[PDB]
């Protein structure tokens, strides 16, 4: 009921020691993006890696 | 598939 399909990750921040990744949910608008802890992504690590590849390349 | 906060 409360589980949804991830599309891609588009940002990352640390908030009070919490590392959070901004998730774009498949089929939803950017108004529905949420900040998720890395633990919520442990089943879609490849999606997180694609985002980390981009930010490393953009630096660079 | 992920829990959405």
């Amino acid at each position: 009921e409360d589980v949804f399909e991830v599309e891609k990750i588009l940002d990352m921040k640390t908030e009070g020691g919490k590392v959070l990744y901004k998730v774009r949910w498949k089929g939803y608008t950017s108004d529905d993006d949420t900040w998720e802890p890395e633990i919520h992504l442990e089943d879609c690590k490849e999606v997180l890696l694609e985002f980390r590849k981009k930010i490393a390349e953009n630096k660079a | 598939f992920a829990l959405k906060s």
